[PDB]
């Protein structure tokens, strides 16, 4: 809200502060991914 | 007494047959069954025992001559077979997808193999001879092999890639294989739950007797594809319960130790 306005219990991220001081926001987890990646394994190689 | 030695032996054809050395060779030998536990359950009978020790006593053989060796299943049976008795009988089922494992234990037991011992991680293997082959054993056995060339270098495999190799055995409590005599292999195993020995087949084990229960003689004892041969102690049998077969086995004792002979070695 904003004191001294009518603008009263209105929901949302008002984009003044959006920080409100913090160094950085933090997420954590984990994630897989398929791939088409390259590789021999181990052929192409010289016969010796 | 010369033992270690070997020197003609002579003798001639007017001398007459001695006596029937049965009813000395029962009492101063001893015979062990080796039946599979569908057997006992079947059965049901704390006191089976007893009963064909008190049956063999009228064949001859007496009370504590006897015994009788359990084992739950083929495979759990392959897996390290001590057979250490002065007549040993072998009661084994037939199942079609078994074959080759039935086989390979008739090979190992109905024989006798001079077994050294092999380490793979700093050699590369060749047989020698037909009767040279390499006999794994453990809980579950997982063998592949790459043979190489002259210069040693693998043919249709990669010296690293161990995924390249040929594959024989895949989870098999016994193997036997035999590759080509003239030719080094790498190999790959699983040291850690499987033995494998470098073993030589030398004349045949004439202490035990396997007797088939259920199907057609199938046991390729010669591992060369032309003999397929039916050795005398390789007994077939058709069945429907197992106090019959015990019977049958108390009845033709003495056949079945005709057929077997007191070992060499
Ligand atoms: C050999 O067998 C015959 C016939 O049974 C018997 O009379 C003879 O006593 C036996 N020999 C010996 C040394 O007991
Ligand atoms: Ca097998
Ligand atoms: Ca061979
Ligand atoms: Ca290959």
């Amino acid at each position: 809200s904003i004191t001294r306005t009518r603008v009263s219990r209105l929901y949302g991220l008002p984009a003044a502060n959006p920080n409100n001081g913090k160094e950085y926001y933090e997420v954590a987890g984990r994630f897989s991914l398929i791939s088409l990646v390259p590789s021999n394994d181990d052929y192409q190689t010289p016969i010796t | 007494q010369n033992y270690g030695i070997n020197l003609p032996i002579t003798g001639s054809m007017d001398t007459a047959y001695a006596n029937s050395t049965q009813e000395e060779t029962f009492l101063t030998s001893t015979l062990c069954l080796y039946y599979p536990t569908e057997a006992a359950t079947e059965i049901n009978d704390n006191s089976w025992k007893d009963t064909l020790s008190q049956l063999f006593l009228t064949k001859g053989w007496p009370t504590g001559s006897v015994y009788f060796k359990e084992y739950t299943d083929i495979a759990s049976f392959s897996v390290d077979p001590q057979l250490y008795c002065d007549y040993n009988v072998v009661l084994m089922k037939y199942d079609a997808t078994l074959q080759l494992d039935m086989s390979e234990l008739a090979d190992l037991i109905l024989n006798e193999w001079l077994c050294n011992p092999m380490d793979i991680t700093l050699y590369y293997y060749q047989q020698t001879d037909e009767a040279n082959k390499w006999i794994s054993m453990g809980s579950s056995c997982t063998i592949k092999v790459c043979p190489l060339n002259t210069q040693t270098l693998g043919i249709g495999c990669l010296t690293t890639d161990t995924a390249t190799f040929e594959e024989v055995a895949t989870a098999e409590k016994l193997v036997i294989t035999d590759v080509v005599d003239g030719v080094n292999h790498k190999l790959d195993v699983t040291t850690a739950t499987c033995t494998i020995r470098n073993c030589k087949k030398l004349g045949p084990r004439e202490n035990v007797a396997v007797i088939q229960v259920g199907g057609s003689d199938v046991l390729d004892i010669t591992a060369d594809p032309t003999t397929a041969p039916q050795t005398e102690r390789m007994m077939r049998i058709n069945w429907k319960k197992w106090w019959q077969v015990f019977y049958t086995v108390v009845d033709y004792v003495n056949q079945i130790i005709q057929a077997m002979s007191k070992r060499s070695r």
